[PDB]
RNA sequence: GAGGGCGCUUCCUAAGGUAAGACCGAUGACUGGGGUGAAGUCGUAACAAGGUAGCCGUAUCGGAAGGUGCGGCUGGAUCA
RNA sequence: UUGAGAGUUUGAUCCUGGCUCAGGACGAACGCUGGCGGCGUGCCUAAUACAUGCAAGUUGAGCGAUGAAGAUUGGUGCUUGCACCAAUUUGAAGAGCAGCGAACGGGUGAGUAACGCGUGGGGAAUCUGCCUUUGAGCGGGGGACAACAUUUGGAAACGAAUGCUAAUACCGCAUAAUAACUUUAAACAUAAGUUUUAAGUUUGAAAGAUGCAAUUGCAUCACUCAAAGAUGAUCCCGCGUUGUAUUAGCUAGUUGGUGAGGUAAAGGCUCACCAAGGCGAUGAUACAUAGCCGACCUGAGAGGGUGAUCGGCCACAUUGGGACUGAGACACGGCCCAAACUCCUACGGGAGGCAGCAGUAGGGAAUCUUCGGCAAUGGACGAAAGUCUGACCGAGCAACGCCGCGUGAGUGAAGAAGGUUUUCGGAUCGUAAAACUCUGUUGGUAGAGAAGAACGUUGGUGAGAGUGGAAAGCUCAUCAAGUGACGGUAACUACCCAGAAAGGGACGGCUAACUACGUGCCAGCAGCCGCGGUAAUACGUAGGUCCCGAGCGUUGUCCGGAUUUAUUGGGCGUAAAGCGAGCGCAGGUGGUUUAUUAAGUCUGGUGUAAAAGGCAGUGGCUCAACCAUUGUAUGCAUUGGAAACUG
């Protein structure tokens, strides 16, 4: 974060691909449970792959509408 | 030559130019009723015949010079120092 | 940006020059109670009267002071 | 568009005169729970229930229901559910689906859609064309040829109030306009209008 | 000084004029002072708000109708009474 | 000769420098408090008349809960 | 002209009370899906920087003047006509001197916190070509000069010597005086004062223009300049137009007076001189922040909130500052200066600013295309013709929004083959269903047509002024005459096969939609309560379902609920709260009654958004949505009455 804030937000789903000097989006979004955070991460990015069929949306977290 | 205010002055003391008070109640749109506001308009003066308590009325004309925007010429009340 | 930059200069040349030979027109200027004199300050405004710029009440406020003991 | 009626069907019992049909056995939603036991609702389930039947029974979406709905929330005369009820028929496979002729609305909505019959010289793309009365509604004769049409809408029925029903040509003309007086399942303006016009 | 122009007021392929008093400097569909008729030639057709009273004060002040609103105007008889007046 | 550009100094004068600030941000060795997390360790307090009921404003002594005292009130008791 | 809550300190309740969330709107994005057509809209974003096009010309009815004519006659050679003598004009773009908009059109909101914005008055502060149109002549001569002679310089850039034309240039100078003043009287006249006539002043032209023809005079125009209207402006004032008094004393031309310069004008508008005030604790200055308004999203309204796109005003033109011209600019595409970039430089010099439309590079959520013409207007000149216009009209990009239809329909349902659960039954397919009968929404193809996108400026006829004059021309009452870009354009026939054309979200509740289900507080899910530690409707997981659709859902913003600043529509004993108590400053409130007053208060006339927008109606891209229209609906204001209340 440029303005001095923290370094921390939530990246949803079981595991992850990026690393560092990865472009990351930025969900707003707020966990109780996780402390110390403001933000979340939009999980289901351009830099997301996942396993289609979840029985939420079955596109979050890097998938589509399976292609067979 | 049009128009028309009225108050008591503040100064007394200058040279063709004076000011007036004014009573205008005018309305708060939460509360209601109008309250009372002096505005300011420092003009003319005929002789410099400045009194304590006297009203003198404006002319919608020409301003004077700056700040000085009415010529309050008549002086249609008159009330005596004490 | 064509011929404009001609429009500007000839314009601005010719009659300033004009106004060149109106400066002193107004100004040397004795009192002289003489009519032709008088001819001559009343004039100014009416001097070259096409590129003369003889203006709207130009010649009323240089009258003001020049009718203002003209002579 | 053009799904099924397990919900009109089964989780109501009945396919009203959007479509008509009393369904047969197995009123419950099959595959899961078909064999298993029922389920309750509240007043937001019959507000739910209530647009669902009216507006799922039909054919009618939900951007043109409850946008022509807040069109029909427009009068302030006392009650409006008159205004309502009211515009439940003026879409045309309605009009010809009250001329008892086609046996769904989404039949005449088809076969109307088509551009077989052509209401005074326009090659209908609209159904839902909205109908003002004492007007006819013109019918082609190839539409009157159409052996779909000669299996079941010119196969001829009875026909309801309100219009004027030309068997011959297949026709009709909107004489008054059914209301509550005419047309009566349990319309609710409080289920309908307070489920979906700020629901209130 | 002063003309009368039309105003292009529609669709992609129905347009719709509206004849509005104007001069050399005025906005064409901006400023303006105050329409005088809303027209709409070949649909359907020949249609026209008319009232024929302030483009005769704007013809004692002067202005200057456009094509079809000048012969619009022969189509008015108002021309004729200029004939009249002269 | 008039007048004229140039002839011809000044006025305002855009910018740049100067000085002595003030404002506001960034920034900073070390450092005061506060919050968070351990479940270390010190302690009996505050809670029952909670183990000297307190609770204030104030002075003053403690590692610390805290104490001593000035005066006041129950948001205090056995019931005085 | 209206009104729900949820889950939450809950050992158990109420109340104070916060936290939770549904609904809608978005110049939005994102995972998915992306049908078509119509209607719209789209750097909110770095006033970032710009190779890349276009954005304002005009006329030969003034003028110079090359070329074509050979305006082929002149030896028109003898080539059997022409190399030419080349007859003087279609004289060729017919360059460049002249006029016009140059301030159009168009963006961009950087700044700008109040005479800027939006109402109302006034020129007793004023201007106004371009239009309607008044008197009104188109006097009067002269002279350098673009171009052309033309010699040069210079790397270019850009100039210079050099004489002369032309003027639809200039200029003196009588002729123009109600213009301004010079006068003499005053009806009027208001602190200023305004207003009729009573004596003297400046100076005009394109003697032009095309022509016409003639009672030899008639049309388009500039100065003659008024005679007004009209337009578009000018400035002053009333009104409301952000937050910080941890934004206190502030102000030096400051504030008055006199004079002068200016201006279209009163006006420290300026400046000189002489006076010292004035503002301000009922917010002046200083700082942040802001283009403003009509309007518009939400709220039942009260309102909150926004200023997108549209329209108006204001402001701006890499930055800063001047100033001429121009009737009007301190001027996107004027100048000059500076600075900052950039280009060329042989280093001696020159040149420019896409916050114009495109488009490029920046940076993101944020590309409209480096497309046509101006017919459909709009403007500019031009007698007309004509000309140009990235204005506009259109086409193409964006599901980015709104609508509308649809991918099948009808019969036929058995649980049917089929999936899954399964206590082994039952159950999906719910009216294509497994079949059957057909059909052409949108698209298949053949395409008939192919959408009117359209008015006369150009000529004729005829009428009027009938223009001393019929001429000619002008007014404008007719016909002929092109009115293209979407174009074989929507529409329509032949309609092809059900065949080419529906998916997205959600299921612990919180609000409707739970069992197979690896799990085992594991991985994960979540706005709140939360969950998951062995069979979790939470999760991964399949089936069934619950809501929608070419859009679903997600967060980013805002409104509502929230009465959660409670005027409408709060509380203050303990739950947040009465100063630690007195005065007697403002300020607030007023015992009774008589009368005036109408200030406020109610009634009537007056202003009101050009508009666009609501309440209705009409037509229509069908009908859709929405557009076009037509009214209605308004402190926008000023003026008569009312003494019932207050003052």
């Amino acid at each position: 974060l440029s303005n001095l804030m923290e370094v921390t937000a939530y990246i949803p789903g079981i595991g992850h691909n990026l690393q560092e000097h990865s472009v990351v989006l930025l969900r707003g979004g707020r966990v109780k449970d996780l402390p110390g955070v403001r933000y979340h991460i939009v999980r289901g990015a351009l830099d997301t792959a996942g396993v289609a069929d979840r029985k939420q949306s079955r596109s979050k977290y890097g998938a589509k509408k399976p292609k067979a | 030559q049009r128009k028309v205010y009225q108050g008591r002055v503040v100064s007394d003391k200058m040279d063709k130019t004076i000011t007036v008070v004014v009573e205008t109640k005018r309305n708060h749109p939460v509360y209601g009723k109008r309250i009372n506001y002096s505005k300011k308009y420092k003009a003319h003066d005929e002789n410099n015949s400045a009194k304590t308590g006297d009203i003198v009325r404006i002319m919608e004309t020409r301003p004077l010079s700056k700040d000085k925007h009415f010529r309050l010429v008549e002086i249609v009340e008159e009330a005596v120092i004490i | 940006a064509i011929k404009r930059a001609e429009l500007n200069k000839i314009a601005n040349e010719r009659n300033a020059q004009q106004k060149s030979a109106m400066r002193t027109l107004i100004k040397k200027f004795e009192a002289a109670p003489s009519e032709e004199l008088y001819r001559a300050a009343s004039s100014t405004i009416d001097k070259a009267a096409s590129k003369g710029l003889i203006h709207a009440n130009k010649a009323s406020r240089d009258k003001a002071r020049l009718a203002a003991k003209l002579g | 568009y053009t799904g099924p009626s397990w919900k009109q069907s089964r989780r109501y019992g009945i396919s009203l005169t959007g479509s008509g049909k009393e369904i047969a056995r197995r009123n419950y939603v099959p595959g899961q729970h078909g064999p298993n036991n029922r389920s309750k609702l509240s007043e937001y389930g019959l507000q739910l229930a209530e647009k669902q039947k009216l507006r799922f029974t039909y054919g009618l979406s939900e951007r043109q229901f409850r946008n022509l709905y807040v069109a029909a929330t427009k009068v302030k005369e006392g009650t409006v559910g008159y205004n309502f009820m009211t515009l439940l028929e003026q879409r045309l496979d309605n009009v010809v689906y009250r001329l008892g002729l086609a046996t769904t609305r989404r039949q005449a909505r088809q076969f109307v859609n088509h551009g077989h019959i052509l209401v005074d010289g326009k090659r209908v793309d609209i159904p839902s064309f909205r109908v003002q009365p004492g007007q006819v509604i013109s019918v082609r004769e190839k539409s009157m040829k159409v052996p779909a049409i000669l299996e079941a809408v010119e196969a001829t029925k009875g026909r309801a109030n309100f219009v004027s029903f030309d068997a011959d040509k297949l026709e009709g003309t909107l004489v008054r306009l059914p209301e509550r007086d005419e047309i009566n399942p349990e319309i609710n303006d409080a289920l309908i209008v307070e489920f979906y016009n700020k629901m209130m | 000084s002063v003309k009368i122009r039309l105003t292009r007021m529609g669709s992609k392929k129905k347009p719709f004029y509206r004849i509005n008093v104007a001069d050399s400097r005025a906005p064409r569909d901006g400023k303006f002072i105050e329409t005088v008729g809303t027209y709409n030639p070949l649909v359907t057709e020949n249609q026209v708000t008319l009232k024929e009273e302030r483009v005769l004060e704007w013809l004692s002040n002067g202005a200057q109708p456009s094509d079809t609103v000048r012969n619009l105007l022969s189509k008015a008889g108002v021309m004729k009474k200029f004939h009249e007046s002269k």
